[PDB]
């Protein structure tokens, strides 16, 4: 499988931007699904963005929307998500994850970097 | 997790790829994702 | 492997309440996760509600939270939606699933029920 | 989106598979450790 690094995460405060990366080891722009989840303490592992097959189809959290843009450069092999109007519910553990367009779960994730939003 | 726009008409959601495929590529073969059978029954 | 059987949908004025219903053919307490699904045309099916082993964690999509609730009764084997404050942005094909605790992922579906919001 | 009203205490995780709070002292004696366990089953009991 492919693998993930991510960067990019901080303590920030709200309303502020911040920008995540995730650069993985070979190309995925026709060959993987990639996804951008979270896990903030004592909840679930929830997704947040995920961008498709040539990146025809982007899709987000509704919590999200409007706010956050995940994309991909293709050259750089590197998955990102340009997170705007950070809220303080935005605190989380984020991870990257990769899957082949032909399986139906994401199997690569990277280690994850803390986002934490104050007041 | 939403899109902000839908697949136009002619196409249809493929949730492997997460994409929005045209279904002129699944008319006939069996195992067509319903959302086609209009158009690929329209055909010839 | 469960066969699951869904009733209840049907058109509704918004701000409604509607409950969806969706038979078992085995009890799923203690033995399957069970979910609440929607999709709509040309968008992508989401998940709208999850409930555990056992009834100890239910989770919502963020669109529906403080309106949707996920229930179970064991006895009746049968597994509930109940849909508060209905609005149009709710219309889509309700499924419910179900999974062995041991699989990750959803395994038996339901037929599917359409639910329209009126404006 | 996909959040439950409350959340897991202190020394529970998240089970995914379960779809649960689990406590932690049952996922500690080898395999995987669920990394938000490790401190709770370094201290033990």
């Amino acid at each position: 499988q492919v693998k993930l690094e991510e960067s990019g995460g901080g303590l920030v405060q709200a309303g502020r931007s911040l920008r995540l990366s995730c650069a993985a080891s070979e190309h995925t722009f026709s060959s993987h699904v990639m996804g951008w989840f979270r896990q903030a303490p004592g909840k679930e592992r929830e997704s947040v963005a995920v961008i498709g097959w040539r990146d025809i189809s982007t899709s987000y959290a509704d919590s999200v929307k409007g706010r956050f843009t995940i994309s991909r450069d293709n050259a750089k092999k590197t998955l990102y998500l340009q997170m705007n109007s950070l809220k303080p519910e935005d605190t989380a553990v984020y991870y990257c994850a990769a899957r082949r367009i032909d399986a139906a779960d994401f199997d690569s994730w990277g280690q994850g970097t803390q986002v934490t939003v104050s007041s | 997790l939403q899109m902000a726009g839908q697949c136009s008409q002619n196409e249809y959601f493929d949730s492997l790829l997460h994409a929005c495929i045209p279904c002129q590529l699944r008319c006939s073969s069996n195992t067509p994702p319903l959302t086609c059978q209009r158009y690929c029954n329209a055909s010839v």
